[PDB]
RNA sequence: UUUGCUCCACACAAUAUAGAUGGAUACGAAUAAGGCGUCCUUGUGGCGUCGCUGAACCAUAGCAGGCUAGCAACGGUGCACUUGGCGGAAAGGCCUUGGGUGCUUGCUGGCGAAUUGCAAUGUCAUUUUGCGUGGGGAUAAAUCAUUUGUAUACGACUUAGAUGUACAACGGGGUAUUGUAAGCAGUAGAGUAGCCUUGGUUACGAUCUGCUGAGAUUAAGCCUUUGUUGUCUGAUUUGU
RNA sequence: GUGAACAGCCUCUAGUUGAUAGAAUAAUGUAGAUAAGGGAAGUCGGCAAAAUAGAUCCGUAACUUCGGGAUAAGGAUUGGCUCUAAGGGUCGACGAUCAACUU
RNA sequence: CGUGGAGGUCAGUGACGAAGCCUAGACCGUAAGGUCGGGUCGAACGGCCUCUAGUGCAGAUCUUGGUGGUAGUAGCAAAUAUUCAAAUGAGAACUUUGAAGACUGAAGUGGGGAAAGGUUCCACGUCAACAGCAGUUGGACGUGGGUUAGUCGAUCCUAAGA
RNA sequence: GAAAUUGUUGAAAGGGAAGGGCAUUUGAUCAGA
């Protein structure tokens, strides 16, 4: 928890959002992928790529998406202050269908 | 002047405050009175509402216009595992009421009940009996002296038992531990019992038994705040009333000049504390045994537990007790049974009942098939499967 | 735990006192009846006696009570032990065994006291706390934070979490909802418009049929899990 | 674009994305809704709400100042798709060619 | 008894500290009040005999000014709605850029004008105050730049009228 | 550089107001001889 490490996950957007407000929903998917980031990789700094943003987005505010499949990297950063070191990046793995996906290490990047 | 019309009162003044019950679980504040020639026995026993279902029997009941015709009754289905007795406690009759004079416990105390003396079980060195085990060292003899007291005294004896949460669904792994007060006479011998039961298992059936009438003793399902309307059940205001309609209009004469106890007011509703009386007990059943959900007449090796398990619930692996009609409490609540305190020879009860259906099919929605192999038959040959 | 906690003994400090200044000295019941003693044939018995208040009973003499010499008798009393029993209504007290030891004013002596100056409470009791010196004993939790939803406005409540029948995120299965997905194919299709091997073929065609009770969703407060991946010592506070 | 339409709804150019925010989802509210069976029994009073609604065809009473009442009342139909028919211009009874919708 | 001012007097007090103010500190008077000590302070002031008055406050929904409890409370909820990253910066929910999602939907939240405003236009610097949160941004603050006519208007004509 | 009002420190008291009168206890403080 104290290294560098990259693994694909699928987060059921659709149990989180699951009776929120439709104005709402596509900003509290954004939080609960940055929850979803902090609960795996255990780094308060949770950074969202614009591609995943988008996928996010893809279809209105509250059109999101019920499971997504995303690329969380754990990565170190080296700044003015320390402030938690390590920080996860969250992109969109971009695959066919987000279904039947379990947890798996990249391993390479 | 007067009302100008006349109306009973909103609500039972014998049920306030309706405040939260001080603890999740009900306690027992009547147990029946003692018949000391009969055998020592449990006059209660701790269990966890699953959910209810429905059952069709043949009713039993001359002069009625369904005598000796179906009848369909709605039932509660109680996940009863055995409780295990881990200590007794000795009560003297004072000037100022009952008060315990000891307690002894058992020797060893499972993981499941120590779990109730920790507020963080996690973190804890789980320190809790380890020099009262001590007291069992070579004879016992301070916990035979702690016995002898409580034979020498102590006119009420109540042993403590815990649940096994651990056979239950439930995630909650922290055991419920309750006193049961031991009827059946001859303090000595109920001693005796306690200490001989010590450390062991008792099982739902030998407390109670088919068709005996019984109390449910639960806190009821919560709800929070609420309103005058639905807490109290008072008239809706009319359409056009400023300042809402969901209200009492007027709380109070001018004089006395403060608002009374008895006017409906908004707060807390339901989390309250009820022993409700005479439920008729349909069935106690046992976890080993297999067509659980089977009768006489049915014969179909169905376990009670409905198709994709008791909603909100789980499966009933252990002995339940199935009642009739409905108790107080929510399902995973833990609820106390106990027995009747007074006998009751009105013809509903004495009433042997004798199940001819009990409802498996899936309470997730309008569930159309008792079995999955009723499922099969009728529907044939899927794609995926089967 | 910047040597912590508790108990005991002693010393020293504080701290106050709803108010010590010989002893709260234990049947029960009745009162147009009883207590005590005694006797017998043991009773709702006979006999005697008592009350008419505790104005009693016990205790009570000694530099606030010293130091010593005896006599008499194995008594009284205190202390610390000790044998055992009884007492649970708030028992925390009552009774009892044995020896040791101090006093004894039961009786007879010797020594001392003064000047607190003619009185000044003239300080003698017990309530807690702290500290130091020795001895004895033990070696946890709670809360915040995270989590659960049997709970809930917020507090609160109910759960879980230091390596496991653990928990979580996915995945699988069950359950349930809807109603037959996309795609492909078709001697299906009301037909319209072209071509010729005039029994076919080309273009368009709502829709229909088969794969297909399929596909989609399914806990967010459903059930379950021989799978995959990961998590598991952060903060604060609490002592008789 | 739909549509009779400068209606309502969606979009192009242009402009804005400005209203203190975050977390929960108690009561009572404000605004929007639904509701078994009954159908104004509520209430001063059908207040409020609901019901009706466009277009085509049929049919339309009392009364009347003969103009109306009248959209009286009361009924039927409406999608998609493939066709059919009718309704024209120009050039020299027809031929060629061109063109747009309405029924 | 006390106050502002006046005549006389104590050759009164005082920068070695007048007046004022603070002071569960002391003294005197039944009291109005008077006196003293200590602290603060800095330039005048007092006792007595008289003179004089714009001379004594608890009030008047008194006047002016200042200050509370309420109270970190009511509340900052109409106009569909914001999100991600980067840059800048001490500091970014609000600035800028990019990406996305939306809206006004041509009787616009578009592009110009009349009345009115008067520099709000634009650039640079810049955030103490204002923008009922914030702010690095602004119709703010500071310094400057900018409005070019024979043909567009006024000017000329007459209208109701003056 | 007053008061209202406020912060800190110190002291004291506080079972549904507070404040006051007579009297004394206690604590603090102090004049006179
Ligand atoms: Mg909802
Ligand atoms: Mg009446
Ligand atoms: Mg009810
Ligand atoms: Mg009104
Ligand atoms: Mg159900
Ligand atoms: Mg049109
Ligand atoms: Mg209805
Ligand atoms: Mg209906
Ligand atoms: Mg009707
Ligand atoms: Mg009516
Ligand atoms: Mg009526
Ligand atoms: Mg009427
Ligand atoms: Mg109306
Ligand atoms: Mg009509
Ligand atoms: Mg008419
Ligand atoms: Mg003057
Ligand atoms: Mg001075
Ligand atoms: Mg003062
Ligand atoms: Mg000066
Ligand atoms: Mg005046
Ligand atoms: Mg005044
Ligand atoms: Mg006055
Ligand atoms: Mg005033
Ligand atoms: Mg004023
Ligand atoms: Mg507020
Ligand atoms: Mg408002
Ligand atoms: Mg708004
Ligand atoms: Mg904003
Ligand atoms: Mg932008
Ligand atoms: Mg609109
Ligand atoms: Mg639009
Ligand atoms: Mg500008
Ligand atoms: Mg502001
Ligand atoms: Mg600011
Ligand atoms: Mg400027
Ligand atoms: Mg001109
Ligand atoms: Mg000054
Ligand atoms: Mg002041
Ligand atoms: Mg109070």
């Amino acid at each position: 928890l104290k290294d560098v490490v990259t693994r694909e996950y699928t987060i059921n957007l659709h149990k989180r959002l699951h009776g929120v407000s439709f104005k709402k929903r596509a900003p509290r998917a954004v939080k609960e992928i940055k929850k979803f980031a902090k609960l795996h990789m255990g780094t308060d700094d949770v950074r969202l790529a614009p591609e995943l943003n988008q996928a996010i987005w893809k279809r209105g505010v509250k059109g999101v998406e019920y499971r997504l499949r995303l690329r969380i990297s754990r990565k170190r950063n080296e700044e003015e202050d320390a402030k938690n070191p390590l920080f996860s990046y969250v992109e969109p793995v971009l695959v066919a269908s987000a279904k039947g996906l379990q947890t798996v290490v990249v391993e390479e990047d | 002047s007067h009302r100008k019309y006349e109306a009973p009162r909103h609500g039972h003044l014998g049920f306030l405050p309706r405040k939260r019950a001080a603890s999740i679980r009900a306690r027992v504040k009547a147990f029946p009175k003692d018949d000391r020639s009969k055998p020592v026995a449990l006059t209660s026993f701790l269990g966890y509402k699953a959910g209810m279902t429905t059952i069709v029997r043949d009713l039993d009941r001359p002069g009625s216009k369904f005598h000796k015709r179906e009848v369909v009754e709605a039932v509660t289905v109680v996940d009863t595992p055995p409780v295990v007795v881990v200590g007794v406690v000795g009560y003297v009759e004072t000037p100022r009421g009952l008060r315990s004079l000891t307690t002894v416990w058992a020797e060893h105390l499972s993981d499941e009940v120590k779990r109730r003396f920790y507020k963080n079980w996690y973190k804890s060195k789980k320190k809790a009996f380890t020099k009262y085990s001590a007291k069992y060292a070579q004879d016992g003899a301070g916990i035979e002296r702690e016995l002898a007291r409580i034979k020498k005294y102590a006119s009420v004896v109540r042993v403590l038992v815990h649940t096994q949460i651990r056979k239950t669904p439930l995630a909650q792994k922290k055991a419920h531990l309750a006193e049961i007060q031991l009827n059946g006479g001859s303090i000595s011998e109920k001693v005796d019992w306690a200490r001989e039961h010590f450390e062991k298992t008792v099982a739902v059936d030998s407390v109670f038994e088919q068709n005996e009438m019984i109390d449910a003793i639960a806190v009821t399902k919560g709800h929070g705040f609420e309103g005058v309307t639905h807490r109290w059940g008072t008239k809706k205001l009319p359409r056009k009333t400023h300042r809402g309609l969901r209200k009492v209009a007027c709380i109070g004469a001018w004089h006395p000049a403060h608002v009374m106890w008895s006017v409906a007011r908004a707060g807390q509703r339901g989390y309250h504390s009820r022993t409700s009386i005479n439920h008729k007990i349909y069935r106690v059943g046992k976890g080993d045994d297999e067509a659980n959900g089977a009768t006489s007449f049915d014969r179909t090796k169905k376990t009670i537990t409905p198709m994709g398990g008791f909603v909100h619930y789980g499966e009933i692996k252990n002995d339940f007790i199935m009642v009739k009609g409905c108790i107080p409490g929510n399902r995973k609540r833990i609820v106390t049974l106990r027995k009747s305190l007074y006998t009751n020879t009105s013809r509903k009860a004495l009433e042997e009942v004798s199940l001819k259906w009990i409802d498996t099919a899936s309470k997730f929605g309008k569930g159309r098939f008792q079995t999955p192999a009723e499922k099969h038959a009728f529907m044939g040959t899927l794609k995926k499967d089967l």
